[PDB]
RNA sequence: CCGAUAGUGAACCAGUACCGUGAGGGAAAGGUGAAAAGCACCCCGGAAGGGGAGUGAAACAGUUCCUGAAACCGUGUGCCUACAAGUAGUUAGAGCCCGUUAAUGGGUGAUAGCGUGCCUUUUGUAGAAUGAACCGGCGAGUUACGAUUUGUUGCAAGGUUAA
RNA sequence: AUACUCGGGAGUCAGACUGCGAGUGAUAAGAUCCGUAGUCGAAAGGGAAACAGCCCAGACCACCAGUUAAGGUCCCCAAAUA
RNA sequence: GGUUCGUGGUAGGAGAGCGUUCUAAGGGCGGUGAAGUCAGACCGGAAGGACUGGUGGAGCGCUUAGAAGUGAGAAUGCC
């Protein structure tokens, strides 16, 4: 009835990928790509991967019809934070979190 | 023997959060702030037992006293009369006649006029 | 010079009220019968969506 | 017809048929109750108490005797170490009163 | 338990007319509190408001006993440096008396919410017309 | 073995002090507040 | 203790300035892998009762098994060779089926062996009997030859 | 006696890594499954990563993979919220939404009354005095030998053994 | 309705204000130092707008019962436009 | 079992208890699902204790005694 697709650890702050990610939630997934394909921002390129393959899912898996599909869920988890230190100055070290995102797209019918 | 220190805390800690229930933001979710909104909430609904009591009679002499001046009696008259009169109905009684059955309440007022 | 307090999360979520992208000014074009920023060539064309090049 | 008896230190307005919660009375749950102390009968004859009606008395069946939903009664002084947590129940007679007199 | 609670909208709000000729400025106020409160009704409710309309007429005629009319002084602060403006409560009877009721009786209404949706209820004219004849006015005496 | 009853008053339970408010012996645990006698070690020697 | 843990040494950073808690060593009792303030020192728990009152527990401890009528006293009981499976038949046979001390006097080397591998069987001299050793066990099975021995001494 | 912040500094290639000119200081870091049966094949993608299919008792056991709390981050929505002045609750209380360990029930809360956190230290602290960003774990009257006093038990003008 | 005696265990040795009686001071101080009583300290509740030390009064728990204290009764605000 | 007088409280004295790990002994529960974990409108005067369902996948209660590395919200605590 629907289809998901994951990209678990992608190398991408969760704040950047859902300020973009918030742009497609329930959008038919045509429009989506477009959006996606128009947002200049770093998430863009990850999120239209997330989304094409979640639709190939619900088009060779599932046999939906991609003509009708809309964007049901949508959203960002966390991924584990890569621990980082950025040299400041008198000696002091100060932390970098190079975080990294979990981005889940659903598609179904309507 | 050594006892570490495994599950008691967790399980007294998680009772005191689930009583911060509907507390706003940090006060239904961290213990520390969520212990001090508990015993707060505790002190205010043992005072307040106290002062809902005061709360109730202060709003049934209202209603009297409104039910009685449409009777040209006063509160303190109307009361002064009952007691005369030797009727001993509470305060709670006569607000509940004077919203509820103000025949009932008027019949009252008269056995108060006539003892006056 | 430094928060005085942490601030709260429902105080954090109200600054972001307006931290938010909007969406592209696009629509369809008729020769390629795809998607297209107005005022811009139409790439799946290959032209801007009336001069032809 | 209604009236209104003196139970447990309180007053309370009483219709047949109603179902009152009262201070626990001694009562197995099919005993009948009787309220001998009535200040006021009304409905189309108010008989008034003076301060009790003479021969007025109200009958009722208890349907039950129970201990009232657990209040947590806890007291603290701050800055003093200070706490005192209490539980309490307070045991109740569920009546339903079956006929004014 | 079994205290009566009015609910908003079940009890009958009716409209009164007051004149204010020759009364105190307080004892009018006062008396008025009272009626857009609802404490003369036996369903008074202190958390619904289950008062009354009040439209009180010739406020230009209310009365100011002793040298009040010269010496009772109205204050606004703006919140501005040494922006404090006064007016004296007779020229404030001659040129807003609407102003003049509507500070005395606000003074004497609660403080919060409710306080602020009893003062909507009080209409003020200077003179003998009010515009409020479709509400059907009852004369109501002090 | 499953029934051992110790003559009754012969064995007492121990007072553990710094264990809370409730007990009556929680944070200056009986010693009161400061001076040498509140100290580890604290208390000057017999006589 | 914190003498006993490795290193510790050195005060970990000045007294002053720093805006971190005064510390004295990494191996103070509140660091994470630092000493343990009190806890197990190496003791004897051993302690006796007066003579005359550990007589008095077995005394009465023996009598308690005459009482509940759980003592059990055999004319000889032995075995030509070890054979456990003659030590299990003559358990049936005195009508036993639980624990049981066995009391035996006479060298009688064939009883210890024929018992060993039997749970809740416990065979023992005479002069051996203690007062635990009867608590632990439900029944008393004695030989004559052994309560001679138990009575001699008590 | 400990059971992975414990127990050795070190359950793991640890006196290692790392720091220091040097003497010297000195970590962190255990767990797939019974068995690799460690995911053929198809699909999107450059890959990563997914979705199927298959293995398996289980894959929400998928090569760091038993369990998987809390802080913290999100998505969805039942009730409320843009005239209000708020130690955030509490007491009263409509309205709306539910339906339980079945109880004079649960969620939310227009409006009304009352209401200056916790701790420490103080004559006195809401304090414009101190301490705590939050959550978690760890973190403080112990043991030995003496003294004394109370309780208990045995024996009693006796009682008791030490090595 | 307690005293006293003998044992075990303490904490306390920064006090504060109010009234009264004194000194010091200026017949100043929320000053200081004694005496005497009270409250706070270690005391919640009501009054004094708010307000440890003033006025009234002592919280074992529950009640949508009642009577009073200081203080109050035109409205905010319960009770007299006595 | 009644009667009478009591039951604010810091330092502090006194008492009775709750819960944690381990041991003994009795007696049990558990792959027809242990501990842990999550949820709930249940029970006790308190510390606390059950029940039911999810997760979990193999150990754990109870009774009576015994022994303690036995209870954390604060240490500019340590990780
Ligand atoms: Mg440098
Ligand atoms: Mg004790
Ligand atoms: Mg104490
Ligand atoms: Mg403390
Ligand atoms: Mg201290
Ligand atoms: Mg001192
Ligand atoms: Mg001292
Ligand atoms: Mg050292
Ligand atoms: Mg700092
Ligand atoms: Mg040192
Ligand atoms: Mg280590
Ligand atoms: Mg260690
Ligand atoms: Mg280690
Ligand atoms: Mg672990
Ligand atoms: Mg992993
Ligand atoms: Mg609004
Ligand atoms: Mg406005
Ligand atoms: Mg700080
Ligand atoms: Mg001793
Ligand atoms: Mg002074
Ligand atoms: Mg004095
Ligand atoms: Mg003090
Ligand atoms: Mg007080
Ligand atoms: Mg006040
Ligand atoms: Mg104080
Ligand atoms: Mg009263
Ligand atoms: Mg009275
Ligand atoms: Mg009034
Ligand atoms: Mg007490
Ligand atoms: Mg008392
Ligand atoms: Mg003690
Ligand atoms: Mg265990
Ligand atoms: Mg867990
Ligand atoms: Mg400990
Ligand atoms: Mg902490
Ligand atoms: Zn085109």
């Amino acid at each position: 009835t629907s289809a998901k697709a994951v990209a678990k650890t992608v190398r991408i702050a969760p704040r950047k990928a859902r300020i973009v990610i918030d742009l497609i939630r329930g959008k038919q997934v045509g429009e989506a790509i477009a959006i996606l394909k128009y947002t200049p921002r770093s998430a863009s390129p990850i999120i239209e991967k997330v989304l094409k393959s979640a639709i190939a899912n619900a088009e060779h898996n599932y046999d939906l019809d991609i003509n009708n599909l809309v964007v049901e869920e949508a959203f960002v988890d966390e991924g584990p934070t890569l621990k980082r230190f950025r040299p400041r100055a008198q000696g002091r070290a100060s932390a970098i979190n190079k975080r990294t995102s979990h981005i889940t797209v659903v598609v179904s019918e309507v | 023997p050594r006892v570490k220190g495994g599950t008691v805390t967790r399980k007294r800690r998680k009772k005191i959060v689930k009583l911060a229930k509907g507390y706003y933001g940090s006060k239904h979710l961290l213990f520390k702030v969520a212990n001090q909104a508990v015993m707060k909430s505790y002190q205010y609904a043992y005072r307040d037992r106290r002062q809902k009591k005061r709360d109730f009679r202060r709003l049934w002499i209202a209603r009297i006293n409104a039910a009685a001046r449409m009777q040209d009696l006063s509160y303190s008259k109307l009361m002064h009369g009952l007691k005369l009169a030797g009727i001993d109905i509470n305060r709670k009684m006569l607000a509940d006649l004077a919203v509820n059955d103000i025949a009932s309440f008027n019949t009252l007022a008269d056995s108060a006029k006539k003892a006056l | 010079a430094v928060p005085f307090r942490r601030t709260s999360k429902a105080k954090k979520r109200k600054r972001r009220t307006h931290v938010k992208l909007q969406l592209p000014g696009m629509n369809e074009c008729s020769n390629c019968g795809e998607y297209r920023l107005s005022h811009h060539v139409c790439p799946e064309c290959g032209q801007y969506d009336g001069k032809d090049v | 017809m209604y009236a209104i008896i003196e139970t447990g230190g309180k007053q309370i307005k009483v219709e047949a048929g109603q179902e009152i919660y009262v201070e626990k009375l001694a009562g197995e749950v099919g005993d009948v109750v009787t309220f001998d102390k009535v200040l006021f009968v009304g409905g189309d004859s108010a008989k008034v108490g003076v301060p009790f009606v003479e021969g007025a008395t109200v009958t009722a069946k208890v349907e039950k005797q129970g201990r009232a939903k657990k209040l947590t009664v806890y007291k603290y002084k701050p800055k003093k170490n200070y706490h005192k947590k209490q539980g309490h129940r307070q045991p109740y007679t569920k009546l339903t009163i079956d006929a004014i007199n | 338990r079994t205290t009566y609670m009015a609910k908003p909208g079940e009890v009958e709000r009716k409209w009164y007319v007051i004149d204010a000729t020759g009364v105190s400025l307080g004892r009018l106020s006062s008396e008025v509190a009272s009626i857009l409160r609802g404490k003369n009704k036996p369903q008074f409710t202190p958390h619904i408001d289950t008062g009354d309309f009040v439209i009180i007429i010739n406020a230009g005629k209310i009365g100011l006993t002793g040298k009040k009319a010269t010496d009772k002084i109205y204050y606004r602060h703006s919140q501005y440096p040494g922006g404090l403006k006064s007016r004296t409560a007779g020229e404030m009877r001659t040129n807003n008396p609407e102003k003049l009721l509507e500070l005395s009786i606000k003074g004497m209404l609660p403080k919060n919410s409710l306080g602020r949706q009893l003062f909507k209820k009080l209409h003020v004219y200077g003179g003998s017309e009010h515009e409020h004849a479709a509400q059907q006015p009852e004369v109501y005496e002090l | 073995l499953h029934e051992l009853k110790p003559s009754e008053g012969s064995r007492k339970e121990r007072n553990r002090v710094g264990r809370g408010t409730g007990s009556g012996n929680g944070k200056t645990s009986g010693r009161g507040h400061k001076g040498q006698k509140a100290r580890s070690g604290g208390g000057v020697r017999l006589g | 203790n914190r003498s006993e843990v490795r290193g510790g040494g050195r005060k970990p950073w000045r007294q002053k300035g720093t805006g971190r808690a005064r510390q004295g060593s990494i191996r103070s009792p509140q660091w994470r892998g630092g000493g343990v303030v009190f806890g197990p020192t190496p003791r004897s728990y051993a302690y006796k009762l007066p003579k005359k009152v550990r007589r008095l527990a077995i005394k009465s401890i023996l009598s308690s098994k005459v009482n509940e009528e759980k003592l059990v006293v055999l004319e000889g009981l032995t075995f030509d060779a070890p054979k456990t499976k003659e030590f299990a038949a003559f358990l049936k046979n005195i009508s036993v089926d639980t624990k049981a001390l066995i009391v035996v006097a006479g060298e009688s080397e064939n009883v210890e062996l024929s018992a060993r591998n039997l749970q809740g069987i416990t065979v023992i001299p005479a002069e051996s009997i203690s007062v635990l050793e009867v608590a632990k066990h439900d029944k008393l099975i004695i030989t004559k030859a052994a309560v001679e021995k138990v009575e001699e001494v008590l």
